[PDB]
């Protein structure tokens, strides 16, 4: 099967975007990363 | 974790952008309101022959109607749907406005472009003109948001794009709000009619 593939990487609990490790406040809502 | 794009959905106010994705029963049970930019994320999952895929469907609360949108509506935009609505001819006129926003912002990432509200008898905005001025790498549909009419089209091409896979496929419909209004077959044969013969035209 070819079945669709998914580290500090977190998800905006907010808007849910996705951030990098480096980064505290999402880049798109600004929101802390809980 | 789970695969998941951020759409942005623009287009002039009154075209029926909120309409249409709240035809999604479950991604608006489960809409996330954000109070920083006025933003419904509406996560709206759709189940391909590879597995389930989530949208995550940026609906705005009505900025649009006064002024360009913050840099921060665009931000992460993996693909978007550009909405006007086929009975009103200065959403069309505005569509090249919104794609300008959206590759300022987002660049080459994938577009939809959707006539909304072919339900409507006195339809203005016809096949004739948006194939005319047809622009390559922007895929178009008609739709109905109040009818559920070509609901899916727009998401299984933008996941094609997304995926890289021609052959992908939604295994079963998501479950949508039931239609308010009927598509009439007759208009839909027409207008699908109307867009083939004028894409195939020589
Ligand atoms: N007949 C018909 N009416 C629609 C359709 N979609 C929206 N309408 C109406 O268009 C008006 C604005 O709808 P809305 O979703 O708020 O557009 P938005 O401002 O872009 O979010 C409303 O009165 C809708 O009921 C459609 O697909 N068919
Ligand atoms: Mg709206
Ligand atoms: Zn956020």
């Amino acid at each position: 099967r070819f079945a669709l593939v998914t580290e500090g990487h977190w998800d905006c609990s907010i808007c849910l975007v996705r951030n990098e490790p480096t980064v505290s406040r999402c880049i798109a809502c600004q929101n802390t990363k809980s | 974790p789970q695969v998941q794009f951020k759409l942005v959905l623009v287009g002039d106010g009154g075209t029926g952008k909120t309409t249409f994705v709240k035809r999604h029963l479950t991604g608006e049970s489960e809409k996330k309101y954000v109070a920083t930019l006025g933003v419904e994320v509406h996560p709206l999952v759709f189940h391909t022959n590879r597995g389930p895929i989530k949208f995550n469907v940026w609906d705005t609360a009505g900025q649009e109607k006064f002024g360009g949108l913050r840099d921060g509506y665009y931000i992460q935009a993996q693909c978007a749907i550009i909405m006007f609505d086929v009975t009103s001819r200065v959403t069309y006129k505005n569509v090249p406005n919104w794609h300008r926003d959206l590759v300022r912002v987002c660049e080459n990432i994938p577009i939809v472009l959707c006539g909304n509200k072919v339900d409507i008898k006195d339809r203005k905005v016809k096949a004739k003109s948006i194939v005319f001025h047809r622009k390559k790498n922007l895929q178009y549909y008609d739709i109905s948001a109040k009818s559920n009419y070509n609901f899916e089209k727009p998401f299984l091409w933008l996941a094609r794009k997304l995926i890289g896979d021609p052959n992908l496929e939604f295994v079963a419909m998501p479950a949508l709000a039931p239609p308010e209004v009927v598509m009439d077959p007759a208009l839909a044969a027409q207008y699908e009619h109307d867009l083939e013969v004028a894409q195939t035209t020589a």
